[PDB]
Formats: C-alpha cells, structure tokens, sequence
C-alpha cells in the first residue's frame, strides 16, 4: 500500500 | 463539522457552499495529482461521515476513481467489523461510513466521553483510497523521468519529486530513489557535476552545483 | 435556515445570496448531470419549505424539468395525504410543500418536541423529483456505451460509471452492468486483458491491468 | 433587515454591498425574465421598506420598467390608503412604501406587538409590480412558440414553459394551454407521438414518449 | 392581473 | 423509480 | 460604521475592504450614473464623517467631480456655521465634514443623547454634491431624446426615463415632460399611437400600445 | 438645486 | 488590528488575508497613484505596527519605492529618539516601527491607559513617506498639464486636479494653481470661455460654461 | 489557529479554504519570489504545526522546494533536539515540526503557561528554510543587475533592490552594495549624475537626480 | 514636504 | 545563511 502524500507533519 | 449550540447541545453545522465548491474545483482541475489529498483533508478538518460524503458525493467527473474510493471504502469497512466485532451503541463499519448511521448518531459518537471519532476514522479510509488513485493516476513511472539534453536540472529536480510523491513509495525506496535515479537519471552535464559532490550531497547542494548548467 | 435568538425564540436564517447564486450557477450549468443532487442536498442543508421553494424558483431556465419536478412534488403531496388523513396542528402535503403553510408553521413544526421535519420530508420529495430528471436527462444508455478503437479505458470507466450513476438503476442490476457490460463494451484489446482477470475481479484491479493499452 | 441588539433594541441592520451587487446584476443580467421576481424576493428576506427602496434605486438600466414599477407602488399605496381610512400610529400608504417613513418609524412597526410588516406589505407591492413588468417583458405569445423542424422536444417544453411562466396566466387557463397548445404546437412527428399517449398524459410521459424523435 | 412567476410555493 | 446518484453514504 | 463594544463603549467599526472596493468599482465604472448615488447610500449605511471621507478619498479618477464635490461640502459646511452660531461641544460644520474633528468625537456625537447625527448631515452633503454632478454628467438634454425611425419604444422610454433622471427636474417638471415630451419626441408611427391613448394613459398602457409598433 | 436621484422612498 | 477576548484580555486580530490581497493588488495596479494613500489608510485601520510591516513587507514589487519607504520610517523614527529622550516602557522610534518591540508590546501600548498609540504613530510615519513617493511617481508637472485643441475641457480638468493631487503643493499654491493655470493651460477656446467668467468663477460654472466647448 | 471555546477550551480553528487557496496561489504564481515570506507569514498568523503544514502539503508544484524545505525543517528539528535534551512534556523537534505530536498536544504547548509556542518556532524553521529557497530561485546576482543604455533609473532601481531582497546578503553588504554597485552598473548618463552628488546621497536623491535622464 | 493626497477630511 | 526578506519590522 502506498505512504501517501504527506511530505510535512504526521500524515 | 460540529459546533456547541448557545443550549449546550452538540449541533452540527454545514459544510459551507465555498468549501463544497472549493473542493468540486480542485478535484475536477488537479485530476488526483497528490496535492489534493492534502486539499481534502484541509476542507474535512472536522468532518462528520455525511460532510465527508457530501464532499464525495458532490464529485461529478471521475466516476471511476469514485468507484475504486467506494470499493476501497467498503473494504476498509468490512475490516473494520472483521477487527470490531459486535456486542451509545458501538458503531459498524457501515455507521463510521456513514450509511447506516444518522448524522445524530455521527455526532453522538464525535461527541462521546471518551469520543468514537468516527469522522476521523472515516476520513482515514478515504484517504487511504485517494492514496491508491493518486498512484494510479500519476502518468510516469520514477524510471521513466529522465532529464532532457538542455532542461535545467532544477526542473527535472521538480518532475522528479513531483513522480516520487505520487508514486508514494516507502521512505526506504524514496531514499534509494534520491540517491541512485536522481543522479542516474540526469543528463550527461550534470549527472558529471553531481557525481563530483559524492554520495552525501543534499538536495540544495546538488540543485546549486547544477544551478548553471 | 432555522437559528435559534438571543431572546431563546426559534428564527428563521434567510438562505445567503452566495448560496442562492451557487445553486442557480450549479443548475445552469451541470443540467441535471447527477452531481446536482448531492449540490442541490449540501446547499439545503437545515433548509425550510420556504428555503427550498426559494431554492427551486430561483431556477430560470429547465422549466420542462421544473415542471416534471413540481408534478412529482404535487403526487408525492397527494400520497402523504393519502398516508395521513386529517384528524400543533398536523400538516398536509401542501403544508409541507410550503404551499398552505406559513414560514411560521413550519419553524413551528421543524422545531417541535419531537419535530415534524418537514423541510426533511419535502427535500425527500423533492430530491425524488430530481432523481427522475435526472435519469431522463442522461444523455445516452449504459448499452450505448463503448470502447473506442483507441480510447484509454480510464476513460472509458468514466463515461461508464457517470451514465450508471446518472440511469441509476438497482445496485443488484448495477452489479450485473459492471460485471458484464463493463468488460463486454470494451475495445478488443482492453476485453482480451479483462477476461483474463477472470469475474472476481477490482475495478482497479481491471484499470490497472488496462493501464497501458 | 432588522436585528435585536446586544441591549435588547430592535435595530437595523443594512443590506449587504453584496447582496445589493448580487441584485443589481440579477436585474441588469436576467432584463425581467421572471425568474427575477423569486431572486428579489430571495435577496430582500427581512427587509424593511428603506431595504426595498435602497434595492430598486440602485437599478440604473430598465428605467421604464422602473417607473412601471413606481406606478404600481403608487396604485397600491393610494388603495391601501382607501381600504385603510385614517383614525404607534398606523402606517399611511406611502409610510408603508418608506416614502413618508423614517427607518425608526419601519422598524417600530415591524417589531410591533403584533408587528405591522410594512417590509412585506411594501415587498407584495412591489412583486405586484414586477409581475406586470415581467408579463410585458416576455418576448412571445404561448401562442407563438411552436416547435421547429428539427427541434427537441425537451428545448421546445423548455420554451413552452419559460414562455408560460412570464405570461403567467391563471391556473386554469396554464391547464388548457398545456393541455392544449403544447400538443397542438409540437411538429408532426411529436404531435403524432403526443395524441398517441392520449389526453392525460403527464409532461414527464409526453418528454419520454417524444425523447427520440 | 398576472397570477406571479412562483412554481413552487405560496406565490 | 431511480435509486438516486449518492455513491457515498445513506442517500 | 459605529458598533457597541462587549464592554458596553459606543466603538468604530472600520467600512470593509469589500465595501470600499465596491464603491471605487461603482464610481470608475459607472462614471456619475445616477444609480450611483443610491449605491454611495447604501454603501455608507452608519458611516461616521471619517468612513465617508474614506469613500471619497479612495476614488483616483474624476478629480475634477471631486474638487466639485469638495466645494459643494464646503459651501454646505459654510451654510451650516451660518445657521448654526457657536456658543459634548456643538459641531462646526469643518467638524461635520470630518476635517476638523476627530472620530472618537464624531463618535462621541453619534451616539449622544440625543444623538448630533453627524455623519447623516455630512451625507447629506455629500449627495447634494453628487445631485450636481450627476446632473453636469448627463450626456444628453430631455430635449435631446428623440425615438428613432426604427427604435422600438421601450428602448426610447429606458433613454428618455434615464436622462429624467440624471436631469432631475423638478417633480411638476417631469411631469410635464413625461406627458409632453415623451409623445412628442416619439416617432411618426409611436407618435400616432400614443396620441390616440389620450393624456390620462399610464406608461404601461403607453408601452402596451406601441409594443407592437 | 437637483431634486436627486432616489426614484423609490424618501430621498 | 486589536480585538477584546471573551476573557477581557487585550488580543491581537491577523489582518485578513483578503485585505492582504487587496492591499497587494492595490500596490501592484495604482502605482501610487495618489488614491493609493487613503486606500493604505482605510485597509491599516487599527492596524498594530506589526500589522503595518505585514503590509508593507508583503509588497513585491516597486522595491525602490520600498526603500524610499523604509529610509523615511528610519528619519522619521530617528527623529522620535531625538524629540522624545529615553528615560509599561516608553517605546523608542524602532518600536514604534515595530522592528525592536513585539506584538504584546504594540498591544501593550496601544491599549495602555492612556494608550501610547504606536500604530497610529507609524501609520504616520509610513503616509508621510508614501506622500513622497506619489509625489516622485508623478509624471508630469502641473506645468506639463495642456488641453488638447479637440480635448473636453472635463478630460483636462480631471487630468490637471489628479497631477495637482499628486504633486501636493500646499493649498496657497494650488489656490493660485487653479485660479492662474487651469485657465492659463486651457486651449484658446476655452481660454477665452474662462476669462469671460471673472476670477471669482468656480469650478462647476467653469465647467458648465466650457461643457459645449 | 487556536481559539477559545464557549466552555472555556482551548480549541483548534481549521485554516480557512480561502486562506489555503490564498496560499497556493501565491507560491504557484509568485515561484519564492521574497514577498511569498511575508505572505507565508501573513497567512499563518496562529498557525499550530498541522495548520503549517497543511499550507506546505497543499502546495502541489515546486517539489524540488518543498524537498530543501522539508531538509532544512529536518536539520533545525535535529538541532532542537542536541540544544534541548530530554529529561505537559517537552517538545522534541519532531513534535515541533508536527510529525510525532497531535493537534491536541501542539494546542497543550501553545496555551501552557508559561506558553511553549511550538507554531511559532516551526515557523521559524520554515521562513528559515524558504530564505534559503527564495535566495536560490533568484534569478540574477546583484552584479548582473545593470541598467540598459535607454533605461529609465527607476527600472533599474527596481530590479537592483528586488534582486537584492532575494540574494539578501548581510546588512553590511546590502550597505556596501547600494553604496558602490548601484552607482557602478548605472549607465554612463546616470553614472554621471550620480557621482556628481557625492557618497552620502540618499536613493530618494539619487533617484530624483536621475528622474529625466 | 508634500502636503498628502487625501482630498477630504482631516489627512 | 540569508537574512530574511523582511524590508520592514523584525524580521
């Protein structure tokens, strides 16, 4: 499953 | 979202129609490059499952990708009755949904002591299937961003970043990916200035060491 | 709207000329695209009679859908004064409808103990109405759509699944459309790679599996 | 509008720079359509008569129109003023249309116990108006619209109804035209498809029935 | 005199 | 009679 | 705008960015229209001297309407230091147009009791001011206005209405204009018509008859 | 002097 | 700007990021042209000194004009140091300016008792450093200002009062600027108009009286 | 933001979608020019750690910025973390940074008392790391600014100090910079003019000095 | 010094 | 490191 998107902060 | 009424009850308050729109504009512009995940979850900030259905429902383009959303939806559901079996009441995967729960039962659960966040919780869902669309969607594979004989590196640099971030490997990958391709796949120029800095290098030094190429 | 006073009384809110003119826009210019409902329910949200009756006379131009709209208001009307004869005084179907009712009967009946939601009762006759415009304004049969020679089938997913939605059929013949047609209507590339997945599988399994042809 | 104040006075509150700009552009845009009159009515919930007035002075196109719509305001003023023989003190024709009445004067009356709604009254009045400015706007006889060649039978209703709406004659006489003249206008091959379904047919089975041809 | 524009409602 | 457009939620 | 703060003190609420770029848009745009004043109007709802003074500082174009204006308040602030002898302080009428005072005393005064209702009296200037430039930018006598061979009527009378109305005689000499003028300014063909309706005809019935023409 | 513009009220 | 919080503590308000916006496109568009200044004005009221440097570090542009900005505010806060020597604590001009005093300082002052207003104060200081630059961006001198042999003599006129308000020379001189040059720099026919009217004409029977022209 | 509750809590105030869109327009169109800064701190007046990172997720370009942005939030959180040794608890970089804290403890550090004001130390680390961007995105050095054989001074004023804001040097050097460059790139005419008024002319000197050239 | 730009009331 | 773009307050 992907990591998703979040390049800042806690996702 | 929920407000406190002027009695002291827990109230709902609409998701405004400049949110709504704002939302409709960038799904039907920005076509699930990985900036509107972060989008949704701005406008969703204190959602209950029917403002987040709202937001979902009000999509018109993008069937298909609101197909695979709602199967991602009801797998996560159904894990969800898997991990939660069943005995305010607790709420069904379907209730956090927000298909058989009413919003009174949606702010009853937000509201609770200690809260069922079933907003979040649902909010987490849709978000883990725009995380598998906006991997779908992204039109190039990492291999395949390569530099062109006279782009300016830091443009390569911003397609580069632009592909890791949908394709949303893990962080792992994403460093071997940094490391390895972004070099690899540089032109000739300055894929020569950036294997002169060595394997530490950060990203500013590389992108200043190109910076005249 | 219906707000509560600082002097504790039950008021009712004006519906915003920003919401109004967001309504008007989304009529004019999505004509009755499926995506209106979800619009048309965001932008009532707590709405009275009178809130919606303004909703729906505000739109100038579809009078023939208007008409459809205002018919199935008038027999849903009748069918609740049908279900309830006549013995806070109880309303009938024009009341609800705000057509025999006051906006102070209905603050008076929407804020009741318990309520009579009757802003609820008429957006459900009214979104009912909608649904039938709706899949009457749909402009071509789920038969009728198919593959391109050299269509991506993403695309070809989104124009299936926006006619679904718009001809709105049983989830149980929704199910057989997606099954079947949905692999049958493809091009014979995309068909050749689809009956390969065999019947068990994900449309994103099949959008995947489609990705490059 | 009014508002009660934080030390419990009724108090005016002005009507918005945008819901004015939101009205001025209706009635310089839409040219007395007649969905006009709705969207006034819309923009001008609450309003007290020094509202109403701030709203059709700042029309600066249509001043024919206008001064129609002064005429009116005038005949009502002068009927009321008839129907209502002079003895808070009760409220004149012209103190009803703000004229001879201060704001503090509007609102001792419509915050009256039982209020006097002069805003409503005046607001009747001037729907009264707009009704007859909307009827001489309207571009066609019903008798003229008839249906092209080649045209769809969805754009001909549309142009039937539009045309219905602005003419606004009685019930029963919108009843024998629909009954009557929507069939008897279609071209050949929907006036032949029409007589088919027989004279009760709702509008939504006519639209079905002539959806091909 | 014309019976108004309102198709929905109390006119 | 049409099942509605909601994909998502309780129509 | 003047606002009671939570701790009960009469304190100045600043007129919007909204409000004030509505109106530098109304007066650029619509360049002494007479639609403009009723929007200055309504736009300065509650204005202190010092929020009208904002409004009319920030218009950049039509300097030579403002130093108009300037010397229409300052002969208005004359008049008033004339029939106001000098003995909360009583305003001068520098003090009324906001020069010589400051807006905790126009506040001050405002809110008196009763209230010296300075920024009303200073409005009052200011579209006595505009009342004279409205007039001076009328393009066109009433003299002027003359149907031509082919114009149709209503075209005519919105022309001839608009120039009454930036002319803005006297209410006996528009109507003389209105019954003389209009008909007599009237084409060959209108002309014919409306004599034969006689003096008494309303405009509607003038614009009923020539409707056709 | 101009009687003004305001068609509707009070001047 | 400042606000009292619901637990009577004095709190700052952000300056709106539309009157941000406003401000910037303000900037950017009207090139000081002198409306610039009460625009400045009405978009900083109650504006903290903080408040005051958001919206002048948030213009990009006119970078020149920026720093003749910021070398006035640094004379003119040298200029407090020199008038008011150092001993809440009183502020220094580099306060004032809010480059060595924090937010809840700038509160502190600007709701002591008396309050030391150190907005107002550097509200000051930044108009008197854009009145010289309106007044460099100028581009023509009064003298500069001709009529055209075709021109209106209202185009003149409003070009002449707009150079003559932004090169702002005290009112003796444009006293003697409008009674000597406007007629002196009119063309030969309305030069020969004006002097037939006296010097005692204003400037409305000046511009009747060449309306024609 | 933070904001206080009708029941006395500290609560969470979600960044408004006109603020969010605010932003990604402004680093979309503006691309680290210096103004996007103070724009970025404009926006983010109370900003908690999620609500700064949410304006830094939603921007969807310039992943190659984002990237040095996100590398140099990581090097300032690693050196919180050496300065400030662990033992409401203390915040470890990544708590500031918002990526191991919730909301709800972000919100506990902002209104402790004595507050521990994590927002704004991570937004220090962000404006440290886009002063890095924007001096990177600078398209010139201050040595290639200069001025062309027919270009006006103020042109070339405004593109020297604009490059200067980007490359911001020490003040020392800016000092030394105005001081020789900007005299030294000046053309020949202009040059001229310019020594001609000796070491200590102000840019208000040189500028009016140079204004007709 | 300029005299400022603001036409009406106290600059 | 860069000083800030910060023309006017403190940085």
């Amino acid at each position: 499953s992907p990591s998703g998107v979040f390049t800042f902060g806690a996702n | 979202p929920i407000v406190q009424n002027l009695q002291g009850q827990m109230v709902h308050q609409a998701i405004s129609p400049r949110t709504l729109n704002a939302w409709v504009k960038v799904v039907e512009e920005k076509a699930f490059s990985p900036e509107v995940i972060p989008m949704f979850s701005a406008l969703s900030e204190g959602a209950t499952p029917q403002d987040l259905n709202t937001m979902l429902n009000t999509v018109g383009g993008h069937q298909a990708a609101m197909q695979m959303l709602k199967e991602t939806i009801n797998e996560e559901a159904a894990e969800w009755d898997r991990l939660h079996p069943v005995h305010m009441r607790e709420p069904r995967g379907s209730d956090i949904a927000g298909t058989t729960s009413t919003l009174q039962e949606q702010i009853g659960w937000m509201t609770h002591n200690p809260p069922i966040p079933v907003g979040e919780i649902y909010k987490r869902w849709i978000i883990l299937g725009l995380n598998k669309i906006v991997r779908m969607y992204s039109p190039t594979s990492i291999l395949d961003i390569r530099q062109g004989p006279k782009e300016p590196f830091r443009d390569y640099v911003d397609r580069f970043y632009k592909t890791l971030r949908a394709e949303q490997a893990s962080q792992e990958v994403k460093n071997w990916m940094t490391e390895t391709l972004l070099v690899q796949n540089a032109n000739p120029d300055c894929k020569t200035i950036l294997k002169a800095l060595g394997p530490g290098a950060t990203l500013e030094e590389m992108m200043t060491a190109c910076q005249g190429v």
